[PDB]
RNA sequence: CGAGCUGGAGAUACGCUUUGACUCGGGGAUGUCCGAAUGGGGAAACCCACCUCGUAAGAGGUAUCCGCAAGGAUGGGAACUCAGGGAACUGAAACAUCUCAGUACCUGAAGGAGAAGAAAGAGAAUUCGAUUCCGUUAGUAGCGGCGAGCGAACCCGGAUCAGCCCAAUCAAGCCGAAGUGGCUGGAAAGCUACACCUCAGAAGGUGAGAGUCCUGUAGGCGAACGAGAGGUCGUUGUUCGUGAAACGAUGACUGAAUCCGCGCGGACCACCGCGCAAGGCUAAAUACUCCCAGUGACCGAUAGCGCAUAGUACCGUGAGGG
RNA sequence: GUAGGGGAGCGUUCAGUCCGCGGAGAAGCCAUACCGGAAGGAGUGGUGGAGCCGACUGAAGUGCGGAUGCCGGCAUGAGUAACGAUAAAAGAAGUGAGAAUCUUCUUCGCCGUAAGGACAAGGGUUCCUGGGGAAGGGUCGUCCGCCCAGGGAAAGUCGGGACCUAAGGUGAGGCCGAACGGCGCAGCCGAUGGACAGCAGGUCAAGAUUCCUGCACCGAUCAUGUGGAGUGAUGGAGGG
């Protein structure tokens, strides 16, 4: 439900910086929707958002040994706010 | 092709027992069970001793270092005791109780 | 407990519980991806309490169903 | 010169895939008779 | 596919020559053995509600002759 | 079951469990998307919906055919069985009838088997008495470019038995006897001196070969749940290749008698015998073997399945090879 | 003495049975000048690490130099031929365990309707950062499109769908056909086409009519107004 869909946060250089500007980053859950998932953070954080973006990504086919392996492939999300609504549990890191 | 395999993953006696090592280099000895794992059917008695030495590994410990501990072995020269004797010392299975069961010798129990 | 603690309890309760239960579970994994979550096992006990609380609503509303 | 094998996603897929192999009787046949032996490979819908 | 019954099976076909003889000739040596087919017609009748469909000749008799379920 | 557990996996940290875990037997609940797919489409696993209830989050329904409904059918199954269809190479030292052979293959349906079945029959004794199966008769009677070659049945012995109706106990587990001393040895189970068990000396593990260490075996117990008509024309079937061609069997034409009647007895006739067509079901023995178990003058790493595992790597647009 | 028939036997395994050996060491392997008429078989020494010889009898996948035989390994050819366009390289500097080959610098040489740039089809992480150097690289490599780990891709307006139809593929009823099946009107699928609202700049190591800045456009639902009587399809025409 409201929670199950934000499998995660984003972790990078640039996630970091976006966080800084009022851009926070998640991965999601690749059947999800860009309505679903604001209807998510939206309930989750009780946050206006007015800016959205998706994109699904591949993942890694890598080896460990004889066994070529493909990663699970996932859906990174951004969402923008409004007016400097930054989010609590990710403004430390 | 498991160790247990042919012992019904049986393990006759159990953690906490003392036992004393029938067949081997350490032929009778006294030892708590401190490990017995049924499957493998391996086991730990407090006699054994073993000089291992665990490899540079720099966290934790720069250089290596050894170590005197012991190696586990296997329950077929595990033996329980009989509080008599003490020695080579088969089981039997009684009750005592009430619903609770037990182990004799041929001069109960342990 | 397993069976005295949810059988007790009405399943409008059940439905916020679940949710509850989901909201503490998604944070565990922000911050196991987070690092360090040096508690693994709550994770799966969670998992195990929310696996319980379903049976239970299921069961239940199967058998007052009689 | 210019070689017999120009993939095409749309060709391969219309053509060998698994709508296709299961719309006529001797591609159940190849289906069933393939899955027996053990092909991981069922069908170029499984790439 | 008849009234009653199914139909359209058959059948191999033969021929011989140097055939006719003093009751034997010498013999009848044969030269063919190859395959053919058989059928019937169509008649639209009735039956139950509404119907047409297919009917053979031996069928156009027994139903000529009285309805066997199906009707004119 | 009773002490360990946290899958192979062999890794750390997290933990769980004598209020009984883990493993085992036995039911239940949850089971995304694809696939008979089945709400509509689609390049399988994706796209777009409409309807009912919900506050939403959700949940249900929305294929087609037989049916009044209730209800049944669709797809899969290595072989085994039945059916519609039906090859050729080959052999006859050439070929065409013929043989390969109703074999290979295709297809339809169905089951744990199926098929067949309750006499217008075999038949030749005025005998047997539904079928399927095996033995046998028997390479006999016969078929055949009378060449290659093809090849019954009645009787006799067994397997298993049935004849009914309609239309005027195994599946989890528990419990189970009896040896120690010295010796060689890295290590005892082996050597040895004396021991005891046996309804138990089948086997496997233990530092090298153990009846008496372990797991077991002989034996004994053993669960709440659990499982037991005629005729004509073209043809064909049986050993049946137009041969004296009976009979069945159907494609096309014809379509009689119903008891002082009908059908057969290998052309055909009388005689004299065996028989009740036009309506159905039927266990049993029989076939197979994906799977489970037990065994072996079967294999042990070029063997044995293709694989100590993998239909994977690799080749192929594909079927397919491997 | 060839084809051939006959006679007696040697060895291999599995098997029944007896003699019996073996961690003070089995089989297998290695050396040798012993024995038997031969197939063969013994003695001892070195190997090895857990099984085996002998007699009698039984049953065979039972004895290989050949089959341009099959599998595998290793030789010859040979330190030969070749290192994949005759667009061409030098010196300095740096780094490193090691440099003709990797990184800076300054020149030289070649392409320039290309040997530049942007797409599509195809490929699939080859992109960027940091690292590695077994093998892949026709040499070398400290380097790489190879190895490891981590990051990177953002749309109401671009492109496809939520719209359309072509060829073609389908397709209830429909027409046929030993079976599987073959046709087939409407309807539906089908872009290579019709339709359609956004442009200019900025920047991550790595995205860009997406993100960010600046100023636009389109549909949708509600509300205050101008409302103040018509809205205009599953059919008509125009238009496309
Ligand atoms: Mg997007
Ligand atoms: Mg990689
Ligand atoms: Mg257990
Ligand atoms: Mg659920
Ligand atoms: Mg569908
Ligand atoms: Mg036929
Ligand atoms: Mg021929
Ligand atoms: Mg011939
Ligand atoms: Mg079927
Ligand atoms: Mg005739
Ligand atoms: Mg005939
Ligand atoms: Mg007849
Ligand atoms: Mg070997
Ligand atoms: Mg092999
Ligand atoms: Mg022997
Ligand atoms: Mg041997
Ligand atoms: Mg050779
Ligand atoms: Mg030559
Ligand atoms: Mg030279
Ligand atoms: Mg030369
Ligand atoms: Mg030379
Ligand atoms: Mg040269
Ligand atoms: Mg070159
Ligand atoms: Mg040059
Ligand atoms: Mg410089
Ligand atoms: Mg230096
Ligand atoms: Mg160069
Ligand atoms: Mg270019
Ligand atoms: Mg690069
Ligand atoms: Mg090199
Ligand atoms: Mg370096
Ligand atoms: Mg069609
Ligand atoms: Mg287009
Ligand atoms: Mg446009
Ligand atoms: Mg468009
Ligand atoms: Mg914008």
């Amino acid at each position: 439900s409201h929670y199950d869909i934000l499998q995660a946060p984003v972790i990078s250089e640039k996630a970091y910086s976006a966080m800084e500007r009022g851009v926070y980053s998640f991965w999601v859950s690749p059947k999800a929707t860009k309505t679903e998932i604001k209807d998510a953070i939206q309930q989750a954080f009780g946050v206006r958002v007015i800016g959205i973006s998706t994109m699904n990504v591949p993942g890694k086919r890598k080896r460990v040994g004889r066994f070529i392996g493909q990663r699970n492939d996932r859906k990174k999300a951004i969402v923008r706010l409004a007016e400097g609504q930054s989010i609590e549990a990710l403004a430390g890191q | 092709p498991s160790a247990g395999s042919h012992h019904n993953d049986k393990l006759h006696f159990k953690k906490g027992d003392t036992v004393i090592v029938l067949s081997g280099k350490h032929k009778g000895q006294t030892g708590k069970v401190l490990l017995a794992l049924p499957r493998d059917q391996k086991v730990v008695v407090e006699g054994v001793n073993v000089i291992t030495k665990n490899v540079k590994p720099s966290m934790t410990n720069p250089q290596g270092g050894q170590e005197q501990r012991e190696l586990a072995l296997h329950a077929s020269k595990v033996a329980l005791v009989d509080p008599e004797t003490g020695k080579a010392t088969r089981v039997r299975k009684q009750i005592v109780d009430g619903k609770k069961v037990r182990v004799a010798v041929a001069s109960g129990k342990t | 407990m397993k069976p005295s603690e949810m059988r007790n309890l009405q399943a409008t309760d059940f439905a916020k519980e679940i949710d509850a239960r989901k909201k503490e579970l998604m944070e565990l994994r922000f911050q196991a991806a987070a690092g360090q979550l040096a508690q693994p096992h709550r994770v799966r006990q969670l998992r195990r309490e929310v696996a319980q609380l379903n049976t239970v609503k299921a069961e239940l509303a199967r058998k007052g169903e009689q | 010169m210019k070689r017999t094998y120009q993939p095409n996603n749309r060709k391969r897929a219309k053509t060998h895939g698994f709508r296709a192999r299961m719309k006529t009787k001797s591609g159940r046949n190849i289906l069933a008779r393939r899955r027996a032996k053990g092909r991981h490979q069922l069908t170029v819908s499984d790439e | 596919t008849g009234k009653k019954n199914l139909v359209v099976n058959s059948v191999i076909r033969r021929g011989k020559a140097r055939a006719d003889g003093g009751v034997g000739r010498k013999t009848t040596g044969i030269t063919k053995r190859v395959q053919r087919a058989n059928l019937h017609k169509k008649a639209i009748r009735e039956n139950g509600q509404v119907k047409t469909v297919w009917l053979s000749a031996n069928a156009i008799r027994t139903l000529s002759k009285g309805p066997y379920k199906g009707i004119e």
